[PDB]
RNA sequence: CUUUAAAUCCUUUAACGAGGAUCCAUUGGAGGGCAAGUCUGGUGCCAGCAGCCGCGGUAAUUCCAGCUCCAAUAGCGUAUAUUAAAGUUGCUGCAGUUAAAAAGCUCGUAGUUGGAUCU
């Protein structure tokens, strides 16, 4: 049973703080280490410097190939796996490109298909994507 | 440090559940029943409901010979009845939990406009409201969603520049008297 | 006919759509 | 065309019982649908609620029947709840609705604050329990609705409740535990003791005692 | 479904002490499946399925 | 993998071009369609088909 | 004209100013969660979609498109932080036989909690 008394409140302030930690989503946001683990450092989007075209094979019961993209990033030199995403959107890229990455929509976790990537292109030589792909805009070079 | 006041709030809450159907229903014939344009002019007034009814109902709780309650339940009653959504021998503080949202969309100056004939649609009133055609008491209002107060429904009329009310026509007819 | 339609395809690809129009068919207005 | 095999079918049919109220009253069994047909009838409406397929290995595979969830009422009485499982959709949907007339109990309403006009909502707070699922009921201000999920929402309005605050712990994604809590707690409506039921009970005669000469004629 | 149902209450109604409908094939699909529209008494085996049960 | 097909399907596909149609309609009158389509001079019709874009 | 230091903007007024009133409304979607097409053409576990479940191996309700329909609407998608949902941190208000979990047992200081009784 808890305790139960009046004069018990540090007993029960105390106790919840030490039991906070052993959850993980209050872990991960409060320890520390995750975010110097984390390769944005906490930022929403991240600029980098295409390497190569990695291309990384789909997970089990399900098969393809998801065309990625090896990103070494600005502000920390850290390097980063990025899908991009839709069809035709690789024949946008070229190597040594500049490249706005967004995470997937897990926050850092990996989305279904596709193994160990957590990011995904956003804009390419400081045009989007979507422009590219519905054809509005044009490849800069 | 400015001359500024950045104080504003926002006039609408949109639902827990976007797609759901028989909300989705009864806001659309709330909205085809009373001319309004999107769905926000019905959250809009669903939103000045939820805080009657709660105001009212934090008054509910004090005793029938408390202070606030008997002056701020006075207050608001007194708006309710001034705008013409209740009547005057409800003003207990508990025929405010028997108003809904009809009541409160009876009394904007579209319907208003269609209920005493300057109109001959719901639609036909928004846009005489809109085209300037429409004034209360001297004074052309331009606002479909002027909630109309008690003492100020015997006065709508044809705003005297116009060409239904005053009589200079407008832009179409005196062109085909010029091709005359 | 989408009580046949739920009876036979309710173990195929197509069970989410034939229960949805099972259901359509069924509660109506 | 309805022949009734029950004394209280005999009695029904003939007139006799001018409501359903002495039949709850007297707290008897209704073993004939045709008797809620007779009563209530014209202003029910049902609602099919799920229909789930289950399946029981044999050796020759897996042999398939069809549970239907029929939820049914009249909107300011009474409710009913039937499960019916068969090999067709179509006969565990009527077998289902036969059930749900069946089962059909009165709702006890009362009002939140002051009393004034009809009531409204549960008249205490009122708990139901199917197997990991609890409800709980709550009694609201005129005018808020049934705040509740969408499955004992559709039961809340069938019984009449205009509003009504609710709770669910449990599993709540098996919908027929979820339906059969919410049926348990606006069954117990009319088993709570509140104060104004404290008056002592002046009986009076059963249908089967009242009508006891009428019923040997048949 | 309906179709066999019509059917089969008409035969029920005008007085047969029992009948059987199949319809096999692809009614929905690729793979294809059976039915059976069954009603009343049914005699499989024996001589009297010579006169008593009329089939086609 | 092999990154030689990218874009296949998408450079594949008969270009068909979009069809001249209307002006639809915007705002309160498109609202005022679609209420008169659903609920004033709704068809007595058959009913619980209500779905609309239905294919046959 | 008015506004203003002087201007602008809005308010007020001349004159011109709408029939595909081309003076065209967009952003996401149509398997289920979740409103809304097992329509047609293409591709054929490929390209790709998909938050999750899943979709695609020659009849794809899911990809690429055409049409049609839906939702919000001068706004609508995406990424990340955070709050509710979370009675999944629990004081209100969780759990601990078998699902994660009662210290091997006992003594013991601090802490916490302590039986009647007085006009």
């Amino acid at each position: 049973g808890k305790c139960r008394g009046l004069r018990t409140a540090r007993k029960l302030r105390s106790h919840r703080r030490d039991q906070k930690w052993h959850d993980k989503q209050y872990k991960k946001a409060h320890l520390g280490t995750a975010l110097k683990a984390n390769p944005f450092g906490g930022a929403s989007h991240a600029k980098g410097i295409v390497l190569e075209k990695v291309g990384v094979e789909a997970k089990q019961p399900n098969s393809a190939i998801r065309k990625c993209v090896r990103v070494q990033l600005i502000k920390n030199g850290k390097k980063i796996t990025a899908f991009v995403p839709n069809d035709g959107c690789l024949n946008f890229i070229e190597e040594n490109d500049e490249v706005l990455v967004a995470g997937f929509g897990r926050k850092g976790h990996a989305v279904g298909d596709i193994p160990g990537v957590r990011f995904k292109v956003v804009k390419v030589a400081n045009v989007s994507l979507l422009a590219l792909y519905k054809g509005k805009k044009e490849r800069p070079r | 440090p400015v001359a500024r006041s950045w104080v504003c709030r926002k006039t609408y809450v949109t639902p827990r559940r976007p797609f759901e159907k028989s909300r989705l229903d009864q806001e659309l014939k709330l909205i085809g029943e009373y001319g309004l344009r999107n769905k926000r002019e019905v959250w809009r007034v669903k939103f000045t409901l939820a805080k009657i009814r709660k105001a009212a109902r934090e008054l509910l709780t004090l005793d029938e010979k408390d202070p606030r309650r008997l002056f701020e339940g006075n207050a608001l009653l007194r708006r309710l009845v001034r705008i013409g959504v209740l009547d005057e021998g409800k003003m207990k503080l508990d025929y405010i939990l028997g108003l809904k949202i009809e009541d409160f969309l009876e009394r904007r100056l579209q319907t208003q406009v269609f209920k005493l004939g300057l109109a001959k649609s719901i639609h036909h009133a928004r846009v005489l409201i809109r085209q300037r055609h429409i004034r209360v008491r001297k004074q052309v209002v331009n606002i479909p969603s002027f909630i109309v107060r008690l003492d100020s429904q015997k006065h709508i009329d044809f705003s005297l520049r116009s060409p239904y009310g005053g009589g200079r026509p407008g832009r179409v007819k005196r062109k085909n008297a010029k091709k005359g | 006919d989408p009580y046949e339609d739920f009876q036979e395809n309710w173990n195929t690809k197509h069970s989410s759509g034939v229960t949805r129009e099972l259901m359509r068919e069924l509660n109506g207005g | 065309e309805w022949m009734p095999v029950t004394k209280l079918g005999r009695l029904v049919k003939d007139m006799k019982i001018k409501s359903l109220e002495e039949i709850y009253l007297f707290s008897l069994p209704i073993k004939e649908s045709e008797i809620i047909d007779f009563f209530l009838g014209a202003s029910l409406k049902d609602e099919v609620l799920k229909i789930m397929p289950v399946q029981k290995q044999t050796r020759a595979g897996q042999r398939t029947r069809f549970k239907a969830f029929v939820a049914i009422g009249d909107y300011n009485g009474h409710v009913g709840l039937g499960v019916k499982c068969s090999k067709e959709v179509a006969t565990a949907i009527r077998g289902a609705i036969i059930l749900a007339k069946l089962s059909i109990v009165p709702v006890r309403r009362g009002y939140w604050g002051n009393k004034i006009g009809k009531p409204h909502t549960v008249p205490c707070k009122v708990t139901g329990r199917c197997g990991s699922v609890l409800v709980r009921l709550i009694p609201a201000p005129r005018g808020t609705g049934i705040v509740s999920a969408p499955v004992p929402k559709k039961l809340l309005m069938m019984a009449g409740i205009d509003d009504c605050y609710t709770s669910a712990r449990g599993c709540t994604a098996t919908l027929g535990n979820f339906a059969k809590a919410t049926f348990d707690a606006i069954s117990k409506t009319y088993s709570y003791l509140t104060p104004d039921l404290w008056k002592e009970t002046v009986f009076t005669k059963s249908p089967y005692q009242e009508f006891t000469d009428h019923l040997v004629k048949t | 479904r309906r179709a066999c149902y019509g059917v089969l209450r008409f035969i029920m109604e005008s007085g047969a002490k029992g009948c059987e409908v199949v319809v096999s094939g692809k009614l929905r699909g690729q793979r294809a499946k059976s039915m059976k529209f069954v009603d009343g008494l049914m005699i499989h085996s024996g001589d009297p399925v010579n006169y008593y049960v009329d089939t086609a | 993998g092999s990154l030689a097909r990218a874009g296949k399907v998408r450079g594949q596909t008969p270009k068909v071009a979009k069809q001249e149609k209307k002006k639809k309609k915007t705002g309160r009158a498109k609202r005022r369609m679609q209420y008169n389509r659903r609920f004033v001079n709704v068809v007595p019709t058959f009913g619980k088909k209500k779905g609309p874009n239905a294919n046959s």
